[PDB]
């Protein structure tokens, strides 16, 4: 079995909500180290994992390390009972699956949403072993702002490297778009170890920034020539969601 | 080679959203005074014609005496929709392209490729309207916009210098009188006059108000319908609109 408490329940609604942009089943699983989800569009374009460690968690026990598979309608289970409010979850595995109880902080009071789930054997975490050349910081207000102008545009995003600058493109035929990002407009960080150009679904990007809906955190994207691109945010109540991109080539 | 930069990108993006109400696609007519957009829609009923002078710019600079930029509205007004409210807009050109600069959070360009729009001619302005009237924007949009859900014909009218906005609609009708006695209108002169116009293409026309605060109203009968779009550097929205079978 396995007993967790979480701290945060809207970010552990933020979290279910992102990996839903890659799959409409979440497999859990449950190691000695903490919680990671990955999934994968079935053409292999996208990837979303959830990494959650014990720390950041109130509570965490487990006997032995398992998995539990959330079919399509239970996640619209969980889904349906989301919210923004300050409160617990409390989450135990049991015989049919999982038992999730939220106790909001004003007013105090439980509901329980059942959970039929089929347990399973953990997989571990391959990440992509692979450490890139261009590295940069903003938020989530950015990339959307971004993710609209090239779908306008085209279905395909050229990403370059400038000088000081991130040069952003798009436009198959002749209509066209093009993006500076520097240093303080409007990013935080920028680190170039060297030079990289690579190219991606557009509507891939849409999906995985699409997947920063509910984190307030900056937000990290690093790349490389023909090479896949991560995007990276810290929950601010604890663990990463992680979205990783394979190029055009 | 030409650039221009608007400080209100929001009321520009507005005056472009009802221009695209009439035109598929238009000329801007760049000159040292400014640019001007003229047409006629395709049912051959509203003549339009926007003048922004360069005071209206921020940055404002030409290569020629005389440049035509041929595009398409939706175009246009589609990358107009990705404005963000802090972003100061520029309008730049060259020999193949239409350039749409959004710049304040961080830079982004818009490319669109030059089309060949037939150019226009009024020809050619000033008969004179035995009514003319002056008025807030906001009151005109206020007054248009209930009107404009009721009916398909909208009947203007004056008597004794006050002014008539009727439509008689299948489910109800409407008339409601401005003046200067409680200064709806600001200033209101000519003759007891009476014609009729297409809701739909005065309607269409409201969206001004958020580009221009004051405006003038000049009409007969028989004879078109003139809007006036005051806009803030003595630039101005124009609008003809052709009278119904009288
Ligand atoms: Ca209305």
């Amino acid at each position: 079995m396995v007993k967790i408490v979480y701290p945060n329940a809207k970010d552990f609604f933020s979290f279910i909500n992102s990996i839903t942009n890659v799959t409409d089943s979440i497999i859990l699983n449950f190691t000695e180290d903490g919680i990671f989800s990955r999934h994968l569009t079935e053409d292999k374009v996208l990837m979303a994992i959830m990494r959650i460690p014990k720390d950041v968690l109130s509570e965490y026990s487990i006997d032995s390390p398992t998995s539990v598979k959330l079919d399509v309608s239970s996640v619209k289970k969980i889904l349906s009972k989301a919210s923004s409010k300050k409160a617990t979850i409390e989450l135990t595995e049991t015989d049919s699956g999982l038992k999730i109880i939220i106790r909001d902080e004003k007013s105090g009071a439980k509901s329980t949403i059942y959970i039929k789930a089929e347990k399973g054997q953990v997989e571990q975490l391959t990440e992509p072993k692979v450490n890139l050349a261009v590295n940069f910081t903003t938020d989530e207000s950015v990339l959307n702002v971004i993710a609209a102008d090239v779908t306008l545009v085209g279905e395909e995003m050229r990403i370059s490297t400038e000088e000081d600058k991130i040069k952003i493109e798009a436009g198959e035929e002749g209509k066209r778009y093009v993006a500076f990002l520097m240093k303080d407009k409007p990013l935080k960080e920028l680190s170039i170890d060297t030079s990289a150009s690579s190219s991606y679904s557009a509507e891939m990007f849409k999906d995985a920034v699409k997947g920063l809906r509910g984190f307030s955190a900056p937000t990290m994207v690093s790349f490389g020539e023909n090479l896949p691109m991560k995007i990276d945010v810290e929950a601010v109540s604890g663990g990463h969601m992680i979205f990783w991109i394979a190029p055009r080539l | 080679m030409m650039k221009a930069k608007v400080i209100d990108a929001v009321s520009f993006s507005y005056i472009l959203r009802t221009v695209g109400d009439f035109l598929s696609e238009a000329n801007f007519i760049v000159t040292k005074e400014g640019i001007r957009v003229s047409g006629i829609d395709p049912s051959r009923v509203v003549f339009l014609d926007i003048f922004l002078p360069s005071s209206y710019f921020e940055g404002f600079e030409v290569s020629q005496e005389k440049e035509i930029i041929g595009f398409k509205l939706e175009d246009v007004n589609d990358i107009l929709k990705r404005v963000l409210k802090d972003d100061t807009l520029i309008l730049s050109s060259n020999e193949s392209k239409l350039t749409l600069t959004f710049d304040g959070e961080f830079t982004r360009s818009f490319e669109l490729p030059l089309i060949q729009v037939e150019s226009t001619q009024p020809p050619s302005v000033n008969l004179e309207f035995p009514f003319k009237a002056q008025l807030l924007t906001i009151t005109f949009a206020d007054i248009i916009d209930e009107l404009s859900d009721l009916g398909e014909v909208l009947n203007i009218h004056s008597k004794e210098n006050k002014l008539y906005f009727e439509v008689i609609g299948d489910l109800s009708t409407a008339k409601v009188e401005l003046s200067t006695d409680n200064g709806t209108l600001l200033e209101a002169s000519g003759a007891d006059v009476s014609s009729s116009y297409g809701m739909e293409y005065v309607a269409n026309t409201t969206k001004m108000r958020r580009a221009s605060d004051s405006m003038e109203l000049y009409f007969g009968s028989q004879i078109p319908l003139k809007l006036r779009f005051k806009l803030p550097q003595e630039g101005y929205g124009d609008f003809y609109i052709a009278p119904r079978a009288d």
